[PDB]
């Protein structure tokens, strides 16, 4: 579909509801790169990251797969918006943004 | 107490001297409320 | 439809949030720090039964709706709780817009920067406030003070700090906290009546205590005489309505409850009485600064508000100071507002807008701008 | 059951006392120099439960056991606590007579007489040891340089001084010592972390943290452009198993701990920072000593193990010292030991044993005696 | 028990219907580990669906229940308390425990209590301090099968521990000091 | 085990130490059982 | 080094000498061992 960077699995342009829990996905063969969550530039997500904002994060060794995924629940306008997961190994980064719209 | 006077007449800034020499730990007090007069 | 603006003077009191304006005299915002969840759920026709009114309602929807403290320990665990609890304020008892009227903000230090980061932008985005400022809670009672010297002992609302001071002048390493709560003299007060005859563990059965406390709680000066006092005097022995229409009967607790804020071993606390903390760091203290302390052992903290409050003070530091210098504890009554006033004054200081922290400030440098020559 | 005996190289090194023999190798004993009071006495059948066996099992007991330095200050405020301290030692690590093993003493400079007076007199009746003797710990890691020009820097155990020596020769004029310990970065530490997110006071709690600073907790050469680093670097970025089980965090701190032993600023010190202590040291030296230093710049210190010590140390000389000179500071890695080995050294000096302290020599002039031409 | 029994088709409320109860209870009532997959095991499975005599004579019927009663001890939203599953209660404790005494806790996780004879109590027990505990630590809940004579048997110990005649509450004592010598310096 | 002639000639009351370090929680019991043996 | 032989046969305690000039400020060092081997 979309172009990969790392990102074998990206997290994606939610055009979701409200109420969609909708998971952003870099599911990317995996030192590990770090994530970045940014929805402005100033601004963080990690102060958001709550029940509507979460994330499971886990390494496979039988295909070298690290999992960042964000499930959010309770899905808001309020964060209708542009997020980021900025993903750096020791050596690279990823830059791209994705977008969520929390439709209705 | 001239304390009211002297602060009217104290140096502008230095009521902090002035309030807190004569006991006005409240030159905060003295200057709130001539700000509730200069608000 | 009025002037430039009034700053606002909102002050979450450890306990309360409590605010007015700049200039102002009285906090016209006092209420709990709650959130409240009810259980149940009857099946109930209509609406108006909200989860999360706590503010200053949902003590009235006490019992079924639970407690939650965001600062819970001078520590916001959450803020969209908070979040709405300002909202709450600014709309309901504030019903005012932020984003036109300054205000100042009320903190304790201890606090990880980011605390402080995330409210101010976020107070900048959802209140658009014309410009916001911080300021430590402590400090803020200390020119609150305004015996710019000597050391302040706040004991608040839910806090503790010691706050040595030299007109304006404080010394952090000399500065310190306990932990303990009038909330913690709650705890202890459960405990003891509880296991002495009572069941008392409901979030607003914590109300009661907390109440009972504040209103007749008390300590002697004394203890082991006062203990024996105890022993057998009836006049403390005596029996208060419990708000359900009991009428819970009280000796010895009055009093036992607070005073161990001078000995945690009955909270069991490994710290050491609020006395000696004002001790150890006026000895911190410069050689002289001693006696400016004596002058200025500026209590604070209405919880605090017990009977001897100096009375020990005085007695124990004597126990411990040289009587060659005099000493001087300094509590007004109004300590809960005193914090409050204070930071009426500097926000009202309008020698000082300059501090308020712009949008603009911190768009160009975020919310770290905060930090360095700026809070 | 051997032959004459082997003095008894005993080494309180500012935090642990430790000790081996004249000729030994390795100081047998090492171990906190605390005291440990457990706190709530839940009934407990039988017994074992010592108040007060500190010395290297109480940290088991840590917790509940609180904890006491005699020597806080490498001042003895007790000494039956010590006494038994030795008692210890000498019966359970030394497990040894005192009364037929000499013994040289540890001791670094600005005591005041009788502390070592006492120490003295007791040490014959409690001990009877064949005789003591008594040694600057700070001379005695000067022989345990065996440079005999030069200063040496003695930020030890966690004690601090400046040693100007030249082949023996020290001016005590020029000597300083730096209240900085161990235990003081320690202290920063702990306001920082916890005021940082953390609630870290508690005996062992200090503990962990000073385990924290020996681990992993260093000093970066430069601060400001190593502060940019510092601003996003996250190799440092590294949280630390918290010995709960927790992993403690970690950044900045690692090395803003120690590096204020330069900038008292951050302990609010007065003083000034162990580089310049050095450098007025110096100074303060002949002429021409001050290559003698150069050569000599000995540190002496384990806990000032940490990376870039002498880095620093040059790199600042440098700033002050002429380039024309060439600077060498020297420490060895095995500083701790240094102290207890040219202590072993100097009483194992079999051309020397007429200095130790005579049972009897002390008996006709009761301590006193030790003062003048003798300690 | 009763109340859920009774609504569901039982009347059951009399004194040794209570007994009965208990009975169900101590003999038969469990829990499972999981609830939720649990409940949808729950939602069919037969081989719970099992009744049991009634000691009328009658068999009464058994599903959901035989576990559904004890785990609200987690939950006591079932019994509607406020208060909080006895898990957490140990968790808090222990986090109030010193720092690494917590490990001694998993060591020492020692159940007590019969009643709580029920199966997986540790099963949970550590399932979820584990969903609390740091995997950093290891965890061990402690509950012998004899837990209601353990009481008893630590007593019969201290009581019987000769070394300990002292503490005994002497008549005397009692008699210079009345009763309330017990509480200083003794129980 | 040895728990047995080690705690029999473990320190008289420190059999505390010795049953509870060799996993016998039941120093209670050993000498509940040494006590059936001297009651 | 010679040090060693130097030593052996430095002038009796002016082996200070000797070793401080071979870089042996373990003369205490050189003592020390030559005293686990003349303790």
């Amino acid at each position: 579909d979309d172009p990969i960077g790392l990102f074998v699995m990206r997290p994606q342009d939610g055009e979701v509801t409200v109420g969609g829990s909708i998971t952003f996905s870099a599911r990317v063969a995996g030192k590990p790169p770090v994530v970045k969550w940014f929805k402005g530039k100033w601004v963080d997500l990690s102060s958001k990251v709550g029940q509507h904002l979460q994330l499971h994060d886990s390494y496979d060794r039988a295909s070298k797969v690290y999992l960042f995924e964000l499930h959010i629940t309770d899905a808001q306008p309020a964060f209708t918006g542009s997020y980021r997961c900025e993903v750096s190994t020791k050596d690279k980064f990823d830059c791209s943004n994705f977008n969520l719209t929390v439709h209705e | 107490e001239d304390v009211w006077e002297i602060l009217r007449q104290a140096p502008p800034s230095e009521y902090e001297r002035i309030a807190f020499q004569y006991g006005v730990t409240d030159l905060r007090g003295m200057l709130k409320r001539l700000k509730g007069m200069r608000r | 439809d009025d002037e430039e603006t009034t700053a606002l003077v909102c002050d979450n009191g450890s306990g309360l949030v409590k605010a007015g304006f700049a200039g102002d005299d009285a906090p016209r915002a006092v209420f709990p720090s709650i959130v409240g969840r009810p259980r149940h759920q009857g099946v109930m026709v209509g609406m108006g039964q909200k989860d999360s009114y706590v503010g200053d309602e949902a003590q009235s929807k006490r019992g079924i709706l639970t407690l939650k403290y965001p600062i819970e320990h001078g520590i916001i665990t959450n803020w969209d709780d908070m979040e709405k609890i300002w909202h709450h304020t600014f709309y309901n008892e504030l019903r005012v817009a932020p984003e036109e009227h300054p205000t100042l903000l009320t903190e304790a230090p201890l606090n990880p920067k980011a605390n402080r980061e995330k409210m101010t932008q976020i107070m900048f985005e959802t209140f658009n406030v014309p410009a916001m400022y911080v300021a430590i809670q402590a400090v803020l009672s200390l020119y609150a003070s305004g015996r710019t010297t000597g050391i302040v002992l706040d004991s608040g609302d839910g806090v503790t700090h010691n706050v040595p001071i030299y007109e304006g002048y404080a010394l952090p390493h000399a500065i310190m906290r306990l932990d303990l709560a009038g909330r913690d003299l709650t705890d202890y007060l459960m405990k003891i009546l509880t296991e002495r005859g009572y069941s008392f563990v409901t979030t607003a059965e914590r109300e009661i205590v907390r109440d009972i406390k504040e209103k007749l709680c008390y300590v002697a000066l004394d203890f082991e005489n006062e203990m024996a006092t105890a022993a057998s005097s009836s006049s403390l022995e005596k029996s208060y309505e419990l708000p359900d229409g009991q009428v819970i009967t009280i000796g010895n607790e009055r009093f036992r409850c607070p005073e161990t804020l001078f000995q945690p071993s009955f909270i069991g606390m490994e710290s050491a009485g609020i006395h000696e903390t004002t001790y150890n760091s006026i000895m911190k203290c410069d050689i002289d600064i001693r006696k400016d302390l004596y002058a200025n052992n500026v209590l604070s903290g209405g919880t605090t508000m017990y009977p001897g409050i100096a009375d020990r003070m005085q007695k124990e530091i004597t126990a411990l100071a040289p009587s060659t210098m005099k000493i001087k504890i300094i509590a007004p009554p109004e300590r809960k507002y005193s914090v409050w006033i204070g930071g009426s004054i500097l926000a009202s200081l309008s020698t000082f807008q300059q501090m308020w922290i712009s949008k603009q400030e911190y768009d160009e440098a975020g919310p770290s701008i905060v930090h360095r020559k700026c809070f």
